[PDB]
């Protein structure tokens, strides 16, 4: 099965081969062309493990730790929020409700 | 085209990289741009229908928000970035034994010396200290870190 | 963003307060509730003007409603916690004052004067010039 | 290795040796190779190399590319290289060396 | 079709419920119902939506009516296992995936790919391709 979708992928003729019940027959040339594509698709992969890698690695610092970074949106928001509800009365309430349950 | 929570994705996204105020991202920073929102572009991909300069090149050109939008879209997300699959097969060409173990030298050399490719500084910085003795490098858990 | 935790935990709230004809806070069940709560905050204006804050009849949906504005911001637990954390290189001792000064007011969405002074009269600190993130953290949802 | 087109090219020094193709056109190859210099020939005359897994090789009929330089150039490395014999297909070829062997 | 067993058991499930003023399951009453349930499924839309199957007030000649779907077919406790016996002839292990499968798909009243792959995602099986009967007997009343 391995080698019917592989010959039915790159795009050669019945005429150029055959199957058998061990080994494959195969025509003059054609293993050529499948050593230099070979050669062209390794290049090719090794050029997109390079990418994921740079993917993971370009993480930029200034977006997990720099001054107008998500974590100091939320520091200077959630303190915001403290400044308004450290007067107000049901807030101070609900903290002193739970630690009596 | 885009979904309205797309378009908000990649505008938080650039609006970090703007980051001298200007509303534009510098030309330079767009496959890295890409690459913050999980897209793995190849710097052939980014040096074509991306339209970056000189890697590492700064100035020459900046970017509107409105103009990342279909290069975020056409580019990357109009393409097959690799998977698993492809990954395995192709350190398969270098291990030798049949063991799933790749000397770390040798995969050192093919991110160094083969593609596009990689800094030291990069490779050590991807490292997560995986060697044994003489048992090498699992090359399968390196893709699986990489790829998490 | 009202979240289960948070509905659960002002559930509790609501139903230890209660008892009151079938589910609703009035004076009299907040009256007797500062019984037990240590202090005489009881007045009559003072109580009956935290009605005014709902259209009428504080059943447990209307109180959900009420804490409205305490979601406006209200990031999780540890999501505060991990906020401060890239502030810390040291490893707890914390934030120097300078740069968390810095940081709120010369730079971001910027801290004016007066929200400076609001936070300086609350926040945790030594005698050199260090700021505890954890112990503000622990100020935001409160258990002392 | 570079896809530039090795191929093997006729010569009267050495009767096959290996030629970069590089530039085509109609019958007429200007190829490259070994001694750097630029000729033109006639493509008829100009026969696939086999890539360097099969330089070498056992039989030659496990060549993809079978053709007189295919053949002379592997009997070559293989002779140059002490191996006085290598099958072709049914037959053994067998190169004398006129040394004795051990 | 509606039973005695059936109205019953509805009838103690209204009456768990119930307490608020004279026999009527309000918004307050499944919302507190909940909190002896294990799980916060409180939601105020999706709780006030369950009203909107009846024409408002849900007393228990209401609830009868709401459950109306759940009559249509509803063939009784033994009567469902006796239809799955007469497919059984190996006697407990019961019924084979194929024949089964066969059964709904090809034969009677047929079943769609959609009902097919519906059931087989909830169905107790082996790792053969055997199927037990009695098992999903108890998974259409539940009692886990």
């Amino acid at each position: 099965k391995a080698s019917e979708k592989l010959l039915g992928s790159i795009d050669i003729d019945h005429t150029q081969y055959k199957f058998g019940h061990t080994k494959v027959f195969f025509k003059a040339g054609l293993l050529g062309t499948l050593e230099e594509m070979r050669d062209e698709k390794l290049a090719q992969l090794i050029t997109r493990t390079q990418a994921v890698c740079r993917g993971y690695l370009m993480r930029v610092e200034f977006k997990k730790m720099m001054e107008r970074r998500e974590s100091i949106f939320c520091i200077q928001y959630n303190v915001r929020a403290f400044m308004n509800v450290k007067h107000w009365p049901w807030m101070k309430l609900y903290f002193k409700i739970k630690p009596l349950l | 085209e885009f979904s309205k929570e797309q378009q908000e994705d990649f505008k938080e996204a650039f609006l970090l990289f703007d980051r001298t105020g200007e509303c534009k991202i510098t030309l330079s920073q767009v496959g890295d741009v890409l690459r913050a929102l999980g897209t793995n572009p190849t710097n052939a991909e980014v040096k074509k229908v991306l339209g970056n300069p000189s890697n590492e090149e700064m100035n020459a050109k900046k970017i509107e928000f409105e103009q990342f939008l279909p290069m975020m879209q056409a580019i990357s997300n109009n393409k097959d970035q690799g998977g698993y699959e492809d990954f395995v097969e192709g350190l398969r060409v270098f291990d030798k034994e049949g063991n799933g173990t790749v000397m770390g030298a040798e995969l050192r050399h093919v991110l160094a010396t083969l593609g596009e490719k990689m800094k030291e500084e990069e490779v050590e910085a991807l490292l997560a200290g995986q060697e044994d003795s003489n048992g090498c490098i699992n090359y399968e858990a390196f893709v699986k870190h990489i790829m998490s | 963003m009202f979240d289960q935790t948070q509905i659960q935990e002002f559930k509790e709230a609501f139903t230890v307060i209660d008892q009151n004809r079938d589910g609703i806070i009035d004076k009299e069940d907040l009256r007797d509730t500062f019984a037990a709560m240590g202090r005489l905050n009881v007045k009559n204006e003072e109580l009956d003007a935290m009605m005014k804050e709902a259209s009428g009849p504080i059943n447990f949906t209307v109180f959900l409603t009420m804490f409205g504005e305490k979601l406006k911001g209200a990031d999780p637990e540890d999501v505060i916690t991990g906020a401060f954390k890239v502030l810390d290189p040291e490893g707890k001792g914390t934030i120097k004052k300078q740069f968390l000064e810095e940081l709120l007011t010369t730079q971001c969405d910027r801290f004016s004067q007066e929200e400076i002074k609001n936070m300086w009269a609350a926040f945790p600190p030594d005698v050199g010039g260090n700021v505890d993130y954890k112990n503000i953290c622990y100020v935001i949802t409160h258990g002392d | 290795f570079d896809a530039k087109s090795s191929v093997f090219v006729v010569d009267a020094k050495e009767s096959y040796v290996k030629a970069t193709v590089q530039s085509r056109e109609g019958g007429k190859v200007t190829a490259k190779t070994e001694g750097g210099a630029t000729v033109t020939v006639k493509d008829d005359q100009v026969f696939s190399m086999n890539p360097p897994k099969y330089d070498k090789i056992e039989d030659m009929a496990m060549m993809t590319h079978l053709h007189e330089p295919a053949v002379l150039y592997n009997l070559k490395e293989r002779y140059a290289a002490w191996m006085i014999y290598t099958y072709s297909g049914l037959f053994c070829v067998t190169v004398n060396p006129y040394k004795w062997l051990p």
